[PDB]
């Protein structure tokens, strides 16, 4: 009759009641995503509304039990998970206003027109064009016709969210986002929200030289495509980076290639000349996963999953996803073709599924990853390992007389660096700006000035046209218009290389790290499943320390991964200048 | 001569919290037509051996049938604990009998979800061996009584199995039969082939 038996009974009832509703909602969502008709939306909305109403009603009743009166740990985490409440502590009118603002902002971003709609038209122009004016007009038009119309809504959004955050004993909405990394445990395994900023800042000072060299080879290679628009000592203009914003630099490979005659490893032809279909692809993925000590897929996986387009006049979206419906039901939905990229996404999604099956024994509230960055980093390393020449040579898609040339290795490393290293400053700058805006450090009349000064100082990118305070540049991104946290990718990028170096060390591999394969190593896959079974039942410091042996982030493995590229990049910059001076702007004359 | 057929392929089985008992007497027991069916997932027998079941006879044999989950089958055994082994159906430590189970996904499952099978998850104390409970009185958790209406810390004691064909193996329906052998001062009458 103490304050623990009641909580245990309450948790029992909630655990056995939530499964039904969750399974029904997931089933309805899958059925809609497989057909897309007019009658399935009603069922999906009904299931979602019922589940949300049940969750809110039950979370309302769970705050009557204080936390300090319970001595066990798992029960304490379950109550902590069930006791969170956002936007439920506000007046009804304020909630209605906030919902209207969010819906209007999402809709106004969804159907923007610049003079061609964003998704089909402007993206292709940004990705493929090589004309200065052609990119310039699209960039300026989209920014002017989207950001200028989104300013007052975002001004109201920050105030409403600050009120909501302060109503929940928080200091700021940014402080509310950082709480996903907070821990409370014994002496050696705690973590506070303040240390996240310091941890992120320290990890960024150890990546700057590599970014500077990558910046100085791109600046120098684009001298030719654009003859007299970029200075040899200034910063790169924002409208020449391969995307609308510059989040990824991956579309600059044809312009910046070390050795442009030797091609990369592509095995589409040697795979079509053997009559391979999707079932073969997934069987090979399953063989790879069972060769490292992990189990095999269930029988319902092969019967209920969708692995190809239906050509019988039913419409589908089939963006590659992995589903965990519940009650032992696992499905994968993907429109598979016979290229190599699909062959790698198969491994990625199979890793996603393999993580879900491990923690099915945990209670309902603890069936998720340790934090928001683990679940993607787990799936990334499988794709990293499954694209090496050793694996392809063993499988059969590559002849055994193959020779590993170093120039191809340099090409591969440069492409990977353009994909990975080029996005860290963008994420760091965006998150720092959003935190400072939420915290009230930045005055409301100096948003764009601080934005572009920070861009110049950190990422080395300058605007082509000056902007006053009537614009709003951050809102043009998808994750800013619709409220989503953005610090996941930094942590995922660190974690994946942490895990990869640890497992490669366990596998007794010799040589450079980028040529590592963990196939046919039962110890490597046996150690990894120790953290996969934990789920959210123990702090993520345990999850990190079990595998790698450390309790904090470390960027050393990532730099160890790019060592040959660092050595080669340092030599071709002898007759060049490293760094950028933020006094050059391309409208001074 | 007697129906070990009307216990095994009956149209409708019973819930676990209300388990049905059938007694067989004055008959000849054929235990070879069961062990060679090749459609039974588990055929464990305690206290006897399946080969020697035809030799020594008894007075009465009791058969109990019910429906449980796939991963709760291992709780039907002596000295096992769990949700269903202390609130629904219990077996004594000194057991003499057999436990038989097989998959029933093709029958006890519907797309909309079957809801006619229940089990008990709240009770004040464990069950004595071979004891059955049917009452539906509202369970009391706190010290403040609630008068016949569910509210705060007052819970209904029964819950339903949501069987659907798309579930995994561990969440699919299974049909279980338990046989017990009775030997007392009454004359032994049930045994078979000579
Ligand atoms: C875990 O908690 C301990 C104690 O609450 C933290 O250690 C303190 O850290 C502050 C940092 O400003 C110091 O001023 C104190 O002197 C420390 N106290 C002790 C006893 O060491 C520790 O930092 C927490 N862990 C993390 C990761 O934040
Ligand atoms: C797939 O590539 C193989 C490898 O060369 C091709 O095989 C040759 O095909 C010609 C014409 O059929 C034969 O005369 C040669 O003897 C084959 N060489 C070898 C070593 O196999 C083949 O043509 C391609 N696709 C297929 C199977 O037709
Ligand atoms: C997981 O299931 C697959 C199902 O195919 C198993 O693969 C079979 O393994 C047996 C030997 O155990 C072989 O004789 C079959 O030829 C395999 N099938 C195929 C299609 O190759 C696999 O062994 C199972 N994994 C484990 C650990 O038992
Ligand atoms: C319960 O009914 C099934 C059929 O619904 C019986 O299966 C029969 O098994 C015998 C052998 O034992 C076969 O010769 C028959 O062909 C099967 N089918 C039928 C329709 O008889 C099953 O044996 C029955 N269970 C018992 C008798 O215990
Ligand atoms: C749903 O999709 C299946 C095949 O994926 C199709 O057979 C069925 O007709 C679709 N539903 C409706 C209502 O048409
Ligand atoms: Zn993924």
């Amino acid at each position: 009759q103490s304050t623990e038996d009641l909580v245990n009974t309450f948790l029992e009832k909630f655990n056995y009641e939530a499964e039904e509703l969750s399974y029904q909602s997931s089933l309805a969502s899958w059925n809609y995503n497989t057909n897309i008709t007019d009658e399935n939306l009603q069922k999906m909305n009904n299931a979602g509304a019922k589940w949300s109403a049940f969750y809110e009603e039950q979370s309302k009743l769970a705050k009557t039990y204080p936390l300090e009166e319970i001595q066990d740990s798992t029960v304490k985490r379950q109550l902590r998970a069930l006791q969170h409440s956002g936007s439920s502590v506000l007046s009804a009118d304020k909630n209605q206003r906030l919902n209207t603002i969010l819906n209007s902002m999402s809709t106004i971003y969804s159907t923007g027109k610049a003079c061609l709609l964003l998704e089909p038209g402007l993206d292709d122009i940004m990705e493929n064009s090589k004309d200065y004016n052609e990119r310039l007009w699209a960039w300026e038009g989209w920014r002017s016709e989207v950001g200028k119309q989104l300013r007052p809504l975002y001004e109201e959004y920050v105030a409403l969210k600050n009120e909501m955050a302060r109503a929940n004993n928080y200091e700021d909405y940014g402080d509310y986002w950082r709480g996903d990394y907070e821990e409370e445990w014994e002496n050696g395994y705690n973590y506070s929200r303040n240390q996240l900023i310091d941890d992120v800042e320290h990890t960024f000072t150890q990546i700057m030289p590599l970014y500077q060299h990558l910046h100085a080879y791109v600046r120098t290679k684009l001298m030719d495509t654009y003859p007299s628009y970029i200075s040899p000592t200034g910063c790169l203009p924002a409208h020449l980076l391969g995307d609308m914003w510059g989040r990824f630099w991956t579309n600059l490979y044809p312009l910046t290639v070390p050795f442009g005659q030797k091609p990369n490893i592509d095995v589409t032809n040697a795979m079509v000349n053997q009559s391979w279909d999707a079932r073969k692809i997934f069987k090979e993925a399953e063989k790879f996963f069972v060769s490292v000590g992990l189990p095999n897929m269930t029988q319902g996986f092969w019967e209920n999953s969708m692995l190809t387009e239906p050509s019988d006049s039913w419409k589908v979206v089939c963006h590659p996803t992995a589903w965990d419906l519940g009650r032992g039901d696992f499905r994968i939905k993907m429109c598979t073709k016979v290229t190599m990229d699909d062959f790698l996404t198969a491994h990625h999604e199979m890793g996603h599924i393999q993580y879900d099956m491990a923690y099915a024994a945990q209670p309902f509230l603890l069936r998720n990853g340790a934090n928001e960055g683990f679940h993607e980093a787990v799936g990334e390393i499988m794709s990293l390992s499954a694209a090496t020449p050793n694996h392809l040579k063993n499988i059969g898609l590559l002849p055994p007389s193959f020779f590993e040339d170093s120039e191809t290795e340099i090409n591969f490393l440069l492409k990977q660096a353009l994909t990975i290293v080029g996005t860290l400053p963008f994420t760091y700058m965006l998150e720092k700006w959003r935190w400072m805006v939420f915290k009230g450090e930045i005055p409301k009349d100096q948003w764009m000035k601080t934005w572009w000064e920070m861009k110049r100082n950190i990422v080395g990118v300058v605007e082509p046209v000056p902007h006053d305070e009537t614009y709003c540049d951050p809102a043009s991104l998808f994750h800013v218009a619709n409220d989503y946290s953005f610090i996941r990718y930094y942590t995922r990028t660190i974690y994946q290389f942490q895990f990869q170096e640890a497992l490669c060390q366990i596998a007794k591999h010799e040589g450079p790290l980028h040529k590592c394969d963990i196939s046919n190593s039962s110890e490597a896959g046996q150690k990894l499943l120790e953290m996969l079974k934990l789920g959210k039942s123990k702090p993520w410091t345990y999850a990190l320390e079990i595998v790698v042996g450390a309790k904090n982030m470390d960027v050393r493995p990532l730099l160890n991964y790019f060592e040959p590229l660092f050595t080669w990049l340092k030599e071709q910059n002898r007759n060049s200048f490293v760094g950028w001076n933020t006094d050059w702007s391309p409208y001074a004359d | 001569l007697c129906p070990f057929g009307e216990v095994f392929n009956a149209t409708r089985f019973a819930s676990v919290y209300a388990w049905n008992r059938k007694r067989i007497s004055n008959c000849v027991a054929d235990y070879s037509v069961l062990y060679n069916s090749a459609s039974f997932s588990t055929f464990k027998c305690y206290g006897v051996s399946p080969t020697k079941l035809n030799d020594l006879c008894f007075t009465n044999v009791y058969a109990d049938s019910f429906v449980i989950r796939g991963d709760e089958v291992r709780q039907i055994a002596p000295g096992q604990t769990g949700k269903i082994a202390d609130y629904n159906y219990k077996l004594p430590d000194d057991f003499t009998g057999c436990v038989i189970a097989w998959n029933s996904n093709n029958l006890d499952s519907k797309v909309g979800g079957n809801y006619n099978y229940l089990y008990r998850l709240f009770r004040k104390s464990n069950l004595k061996p071979f004891e059955r409970d049917i009452s539906t009185e509202i369970y009391q958790a706190g010290s403040t009584p609630c008068n016949g209406v569910e509210g705060f810390n007052c819970y209904f004691p029964l819950q339903s199995y949501g069987f659907q064909p798309t579930n995994g193996v561990g969440y699919q329906p299974y049909r279980v039969v338990v046989l017990s052998f009775e030997l007392l001062h009454a004359p032994a009458t049930v045994c078979g082939p000579k």
